[PDB]
RNA sequence: GUACGUGAAAUUGCUGAAAGGGAAGCAUUGGAAAUCAGUCUUAC
RNA sequence: UCUAGUGGGCCAUUUUUGGUAAGCAGAACUGGCGAUGCGGGAUGAACCGAACGUGAGGUUAAGGUGCCGGAAUGUACGCUCA
RNA sequence: AGAAGCUCAGACGAGUAGGCAGGCGUGGAGGUUUGUGACGAAGCCUUGGGCGUGAGCCUGGGUCGAACAGCCUCUAGUG
């Protein structure tokens, strides 16, 4: 079913997919990576994560298979408002066992935000 | 560990198999050859080869026969010549080394001023102890070339091709 | 790894020099008599695979980057993961307001601006 | 309407400027190419010249066919004529660009023909008949012509440094 | 004035060619008291320079100066190859030519 | 400014530059002259 | 399995017929040109060599090295005076 | 690891008539993009820059004044 999903939104037409002439890049406000693939599709990947800004405050993302059904509750709403450091160690605790591999996006996504974040 | 890290996992080089071994310098350059500068502003000089440094030669023609101090030489830039050998076995050749002719480190791109040119000079910059450095081997090289006739002057001198010269065809 | 071009001029149709009826936008010649098409010493050149550029150097920049097109702020947070592989390029449509805020987002997203100013 | 050149700043020029006037467009040019960079009050005496025969008008781009004459010899040519339909609309506008420059305060001794162009006017035609009843154009080439009068008209590397200071400084 | 020279003078012949067809990359060049591709090989990968002289100052000079180096011998009467950093005009044909001394290996 | 929205090309005049011993245009390579971007300056 | 174009050819090697002969007409075998640039034969559709993606270096083919023109006014032995 | 992706190796590359494939461009339709726009859309001019083997595409400056575009599909009086 998530097979079935990704075979629908993410080789044709998705609001959060940008094509342009020879790439993809995906928008969706629950993604890390940029790019439109189903290892990284927020939509079709029942269990992932994310980093978002949000007036100075960065906030993680997280999702599960037990609340498909119902949008409100799907996802997890978690804030940050302290240094890089322990900024990380939230993501890495938060995500040590979690995605695989998404631990290290996350990190690459949270630095980027805090440079945004300080300018 | 670290802060802000690049948001591309970093591409490590290769692990290359060049080692650095020492430079097999030409045969006929020995210690004591006296040798025609090509390049630089002493071109056309002749100077007497005090050693072999790791890659180029660290020479100086007497600075009280033709002025020149002592400069490291890369040994492609010189024609040695087979005029009788100067004795430099008495002079040390030890303290001259690449950190001796080394150059202040700067590793921005802020330089150039006239009062920076007014700077360095033989007056400034040029340490008591390099001078002291070139007298000492000034000293123990001239007995050597005033003993051997005709080569004093011969270092002063400057090397220069007339018409008809074909170095091809000439030996030094 | 640099950017090599194997070619560097444009390829012209052929005898668009002399007629302003035809446009220096490459066609193909189908002439039976053509010079260019039968590839004679002296003449043009014509499109061929063999020109085509390195995979990893094709479609860069001669800084490495490659223009990406921006119309607003959320074109400019596309790229906030990809700063070392792509520059910003304003659109010429984008009033001054805009012009002014997405430098401002992509100078904060430490993105390149192709046409800042 | 604008000029075709940069002056025509009102501070210390003058311009004229005339539209459709049925004289043809290549005696014009020569006559403007002609009387183009003399002095305003010398190229009034030149036009009464032409208009006089005492000098002849220089054609150099529309001399197909233009006979010979000794008054084009100061003009290092030998084919010139004396196009009195130019001329007489050439001096008009040269008359108003003088008073022009008179009511704008400039100075009359100094003032000189800066810029002159003849442009071609949409052409008026009419018709011709021709043998074996055919009908052909006789077309007429008029000119827009415009005057303006107006008055007047390293780092040095380190070797480089050191050699340069050595050189010159020292002694 | 006989106290400089330390080069030896050369002449740009022609670039490398068939009978029509002409490569600009590398030219020929014939070295003075050059006779002979034996004598070319002491001059193999000499530095040649083309001089010459400019209205404009760059960086203060009037004069301004393309490198290259011989690269091999070309035919038996002595002319020589050589390979320009930037490839040599086409009006340089019969122009002069430095060769230097370096780099050095006599 | 009614010869009226925008105002292309052919073609024309002016200006600046350049070229030219019975065509011109083109391709290739570099020179000259004009013009111009990248890069850099930093980050660690 | 479905379908395109084609159903005017021409030249050379060798064999051969008609012909006074022909840059003529007709065939056989193969190779080509047509559809093919490139090196060479000054020049040329089929001759010689070689068949072609964009380039760098090296080396050759056919053919050349007095000058035009890249490359010995080379070597050896004669012949030739027009 | 847009598995329609990534990666390794080898051979190879002429072409009229003609066949096939993948792309570029145009008008209109459905969906989409918190899409661009009188703080200048479309169009036009350009000894500015950039991308692509190419069809082309983007952009700086100038002019201009009312609309227009990216992507997925549909379509045709489409070069």
């Amino acid at each position: 079913q998530d097979e079935v999903i990704w075979q629908v939104v993410g080789h044709e037409f998705c609001s959060y997919r940008i094509k342009g002439e020879a790439q993809n890049f995906c928008r969706n406000e629950y993604n890390v990576t940029g790019l439109c693939n189903r290892q990284s599709c927020p939509l079709a990947n029942s269990r992932y994560a994310t980093v978002r800004e949000d007036n100075g405050k960065l906030y993680l993302y997280m999702k599960t298979i037990e609340r498909a059904h119902f949008p409100s509750k799907l996802w997890q709403r978690i804030k940050l408002s302290k240094n890089y450091a322990k900024a990380l160690e939230q993501i890495d605790q938060q995500l040590l066992y979690w995605p695989g591999r998404q631990i290290h996006r996350c990190k690459q996504r949270l630095t980027r935000l805090t440079q945004y974040l300080l300018k | 560990a670290a802060k802000y890290y690049p948001a591309y996992r970093e591409n490590v080089p290769k692990k290359a198999r060049k080692a650095v071994r020492p430079t097999k310098l030409r045969a006929s350059l020995a210690p004591g050859t006296v040798c025609i500068l090509l390049a630089g502003r002493f071109r056309g000089k002749r100077v007497v080869v005090l050693s072999q440094l790791e890659d180029t030669l660290v020479v100086t023609g007497p600075y009280k026969v033709n002025g020149v101090p002592i400069r490291r030489v890369n040994h492609r830039y010189v024609i040695a010549t087979s005029a009788p050998k100067i004795d430099v076995s008495g002079v040390s050749v030890e303290k001259f080394t690449k950190a001796y002719f080394a150059k202040q480190k700067r590793s921005g791109p802020v330089k150039k001023d006239e009062a920076f040119f007014a700077e360095n000079a033989p007056k400034n910059a040029l340490p008591a102890e390099r001078i002291a450095d070139q007298k000492a081997v000034d000293a123990k090289l001239l007995p050597a070339i005033k003993a051997i006739p005709n080569m004093k002057e011969y270092l002063a001198a400057s090397f220069a091709l007339s018409n008809g010269d074909r170095p091809h065809l000439m030996k030094f | 790894v640099n950017i090599i071009k194997k070619r560097t001029k444009p390829f012209k149709r052929h005898q668009s020099d002399r007629f302003k009826r035809v446009g220096e936008s490459w066609r193909k010649p189908r002439g039976i008599d053509s010079c260019v098409r039968r590839r004679f010493r002296g003449t043009i050149s014509m499109p061929k695979i063999g020109y085509g550029n390195n995979k990893k150097t094709r479609y860069c920049m001669p800084n490495g980057l490659k223009a990406f097109l921006v119309r607003n702020v959320s074109d400019v947070e596309l790229l906030l993961m990809h700063n070392k592989t792509y520059a910003a390029e304003i659109a010429g449509n984008v009033s001054a307001r805009k012009r002014v805020e997405i430098v401002e987002k992509a100078r904060a997203l430490g993105v390149k601006v192709t046409n800042a100013g | 309407v604008r000029y075709s050149a940069s002056p025509a700043l009102e501070t210390k020029c003058a311009k004229a400027r005339g539209a459709y006037l049925r004289t043809h467009f290549k005696n014009s040019r020569e006559v403007a190419f002609t009387i183009n960079g003399m002095s305003l009050k010398k190229a009034f005496i030149f036009l009464d010249n032409v208009k006089e025969h005492k000098q002849a008008v220089p054609f150099r781009r529309f001399n197909g066919g233009v006979g010979r004459t000794a008054q084009g010899k100061e003009f290092g040519v030998t084919q010139a004529r004396w196009p009195v339909k130019s001329v007489k609309f050439f001096y008009d506008l040269l008359k108003n660009a003088e008073a022009n420059a008179e009511a704008k305060g400039l100075d009359m001794d100094k003032l000189i023909i800066k810029h002159v162009q003849v442009n071609a006017a949409p052409k008026q035609r009419r018709r011709t008949y021709r043998a074996h009843g055919r009908v052909t154009a006789y077309l007429s080439s008029p000119s827009h012509i415009e005057i303006i009068v107006a008055e007047e008209e390293s780092r040095v590397s380190l070797k480089q440094g050191a050699k340069a200071r050595n050189l010159a400084a020292r002694k | 004035a006989q106290g400089h020279r330390l080069y030896v003078k050369a002449k740009h012949l022609s670039f490398q060619r068939s009978k029509h067809v002409i490569h600009p990359g590398t030219s020929i060049v014939k070295i003075e008291g050059c006779d002979s591709k034996e004598e070319a090989q002491f001059y193999l990968g000499k530095r040649v320079c083309y001089v010459y002289k400019s209205s404009k100052a760059v960086r203060g000079s009037k004069i301004r100066v393309i490198w290259g180096t011989i690269a091999r011998p070309h035919g038996n009467s002595g002319a020589v190859r050589a390979r320009f950093v930037h490839n040599l005009p086409a009006k340089t044909f019969g122009s002069s030519l430095r060769v230097m001394l370096y780099p050095s290996n006599i």
